[PDB]
């Protein structure tokens, strides 16, 4: 399932027996119920740019 | 950079600049508050272990507008494959003397997990590639951060649609090319250790590092870039390990 469009995750992506997919985020953020999407918990997450996000 | 445009203040803040005596010696990417990834081959020449400086919040090199944070390099970690001299496996692990404080000009470039990185982001075609480096071939240095969009080939067509010239190096499963190969733009002398950074539903994650070509943005040419998913374990492994004396580290790679 990873290997096919990031198995749907914004960010990282684990494979489990059968059909079972977990997607995971990097540090500064968590999953949303989505269970594919990644929300910042800090307030400067790694890879986004405040000046840009904050317009 | 040569052919990019100014990076816009702040938009680039995880690029480091890193200084030797006070000099400009290469660039560096921050990948949290304490480390930074630079290329092996920028500590070839050094002999001042103790005056190497990363900054970080870098836009303008002739004005301090207060953004700017310096810090001592305490730690330079390279991988036990890298020979001096020699393009191969051309990345360095930097430990900062004491963290960087984040704010809107100083945020970490996400360092990706390998599978993500092989399987996503290696197909992402564009990436940005920025430096105060050379901005022409044999010509002066930029005065404010440049930045550059650059395409990423699978080095069969790297190759392939490359000029032979003799003593030219290989491009190793630890490389990528990338850039344009009809002399409009490139990365350049300078840009060393500076970040590759691709974009992936709406985050930036560190895929290269500036390392080396044959001439600045040559006809038939394409510019080398140290293949970041290779160490993604072997950088992992040291941030969790502790500080050793010495700044020079030499660490077994894989
Ligand atoms: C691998 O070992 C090495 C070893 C040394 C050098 C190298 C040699 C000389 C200089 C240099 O002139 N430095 C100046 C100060 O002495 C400076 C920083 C430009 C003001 C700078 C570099 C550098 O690290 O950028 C280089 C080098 O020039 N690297 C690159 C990187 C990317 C290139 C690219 N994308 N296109 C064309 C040429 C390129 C050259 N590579
Ligand atoms: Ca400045």
């Amino acid at each position: 399932i990873c290997v096919n469009e990031n198995g749907g995750c914004e960010q990282y992506c684990s494979d489990h027996t059968g059909t079972k997919r977990s997607c995971r985020c990097h540090e500064g953020y968590s999953l949303l119920a989505d269970g594919v999407s990644c929300t910042p918990t800090v307030e400067y997450p790694c890879g986004k740019i405040p000046i840009l996000e904050k317009r | 950079i040569v052919g990019g445009k100014v990076c816009p203040k702040g938009e680039c803040p995880w690029q480091v600049l890193l200084l030797v005596n006070g000099a400009q010696l290469c660039g560096g990417t921050l990948i949290n508050t304490i480390w930074v990834v630079s290329a092996a081959h920028c500590f070839d020449k050094i002999k001042n272990w103790r005056n190497l400086i990363a900054v970080l919040g870098e836009h303008d090199l002739s004005e301090h507008d207060g953004d700017e944070q310096s810090r001592r390099v305490a730690q330079v970690i390279i991988p036990s494959t890298y020979v001096p001299g020699t393009t191969n496996h051309d990345i360095a692990l930097l430990r900062l003397h004491q963290p960087v404080v984040l704010t809107d000009h100083v945020v970490p470039l996400c360092l990706p997990e390998r599978t993500f990185s092989e399987r996503t982001l290696a197909f992402v075609r564009f990436s940005l590639v920025s430096g105060w480096g050379q901005l022409l071939d044999r010509g002066a240095t930029a005065l404010e951060l440049m930045v550059l969009n650059v395409p990423r080939l699978m080095t069969q067509d790297c190759l392939q649609q490359s000029r032979k010239v003799g003593d030219s190096p290989n491009i190793t499963e630890y490389m990528f090319c990338a850039g344009y190969s009809d002399g409009s733009k490139d990365s350049c002398k300078g840009d060393s250790g500076g970040p590759h950074a691709t974009h992936y539903r709406g985050t930036w994650y560190l895929t290269g590092i500036v390392s080396w070509g044959q001439g600045c943005a040559t006809v038939g040419h394409f510019g080398v870039y140290t293949r970041v998913s290779q160490y993604i374990e072997w950088l992992q492994k040291l941030m969790r390990s502790e500080p050793r004396p010495g700044v020079l580290l030499r660490a077994p790679f894989p």
